[PDB]
């Protein structure tokens, strides 16, 4: 009833109205939402990412139910954390997606289940524009919200009751969030506005 | 404040890789980065635990874990005799090609299965006469390493110190 394509269709489509049957199917057969027969084979892309890339006006209603099944089956720190396992989107979790989609409705929800506020997107895509890459934000979720002008998420990840990320965490190269901002620097007056407004927030 | 390394523990399948990772984690086949916190010498370090498949010919997915690995844990089993010698055969030449030069702390769990009268009669029928520490100590000398802590999973006192000698090697150069 539930192969890979039939459901990745559903979660992209945005329907938390028709997949009633995951739990009595995914519990009687004793499988899980992170097994290899329920992921895209190249990336590692699970549902919870596919919902967040295929977002309807800031609201996909198929993250909440999914996590409820992942609990009632039992996996949150393995379903939420499941990173991409490819050499061009490495590290990227749901959180790394929920911040570049500028979706704060769900970062409050991810972190509330203890996802990972220090994962590292080491992939060749998330790698500077001198290496064969496009965009370097550091490698952390905090450094992405900081290097994408989101004072409302930076002020979440460092003041949560659940999980309090720290500005001083250290990527796979050394560059703190503060020395990411001076690594994404195209000297406009829009770039250098929020950089100095965000570099003066953390320090 | 902390630093964090990646741990890509290796074995030969059913050597007890995963049941170890349970015991260190909480205090049952997959472990993604279940980021565990350990105080090595006054640093409060996180340690990312990439458990790998085994002998399920998952070479499809096996090499996708080794990049940026720095604390390898080549398992064997004490109730596994020279079947143990997949280390220079399969697993050491494979981490020789998919991670250039990193530590290799050789596990060796199920230390509470020597003095196992039950499987003694089994392994006695096998003729194989299970391993000696000096036997794998030479395997340790053979490879180059940063420890040969044996290990133990069901009976504790043997999970903790294995990560000490492991972590400390990752904090070294490279
Ligand atoms: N008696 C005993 N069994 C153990 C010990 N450690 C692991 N096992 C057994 O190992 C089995 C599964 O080991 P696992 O780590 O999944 O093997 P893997 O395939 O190498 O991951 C379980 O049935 C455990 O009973 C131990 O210290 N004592």
């Amino acid at each position: 009833v539930f192969n890979r394509p039939i459901l990745f269709d559903i979660v992209s489509r945005g329907s938390t109205a028709d997949l009633d049957g995951l739990l009595p199917f995914l519990l009687t057969h004793k499988k899980r939402l992170t097994d290899e027969e329920f992921r895209e084979p190249s990336t590692g892309k699970t549902c919870l990412p596919k919902a967040l890339l295929n977002l309807s006006n800031g609201r996909n209603d198929t993250i909440p139910v999914l996590l409820d099944i992942a609990e009632r089956t039992g996996n949150m720190r393995e379903f939420i954390n499941s990173p991409f396992r490819d050499i061009y989107y490495r590290g990227q979790t749901a959180l790394h997606i929920a911040i570049e989609r500028r979706c704060k409705h769900y970062v409050e929800l991810l972190v509330a289940q203890g996802a990972d506020v220090h994962a590292q997107a080491r992939g060749r895509f998330f790698q500077p524009k001198d290496e064969g890459g496009y965009f370097y934000f550091g490698e952390l979720p905090l450094s992405l919200a900081a290097c994408t002008n989101q004072p409302h998420i930076v002020n979440y990840l460092t003041e949560n009751p659940h999980k309090k990320a720290d500005m001083r965490r250290q990527d796979s190269r050394g560059n703190t969030v503060l020395h990411a901002l001076v690594a994404i620097a195209d000297n406009t007056r829009e770039n250098t506005k929020f950089v100095t407004k965000m570099y003066d927030l953390l320090l | 404040a902390a630093i964090r390394k990646k741990l890509v523990i290796v074995g030969d399948g059913a050597c007890g890789k995963t049941c170890l990772l349970i015991v260190f984690s909480k205090d049952p086949t997959v472990f993604e980065n279940y980021v565990a916190d350990i105080e090595v010498d006054g640093k409060q370090v996180e340690l990312a635990l990439w458990d790998t498949a085994g002998q399920e010919d998952y070479d499809r997915l096996r090499p996708l874990s080794y990049p940026d690995t720095d604390v390898i844990l080549m398992c064997f089993s004490i109730d596994s005799p020279d079947s143990l010698e997949n280390i220079p055969e399969k697993w050491t030449p494979e981490v020789k090609h998919f991670c250039p030069n990193v530590p290799i702390i050789l596990v060796g769990n199920k230390k509470d299965l020597r003095n196992d009268e039950h499987t003694r009669r089994e392994l006695a029928k096998m003729k194989q006469e299970p391993v000696k520490p000096e036997e794998g100590r030479d395997m340790a000398n053979r490879i180059g390493a940063f420890g040969y802590m044996e290990c133990s999973a069901k009976t504790k006192d043997g999970v903790r110190e294995v990560f000490e000698m492991a972590t400390r090697a990752a904090l070294q150069a490279r």
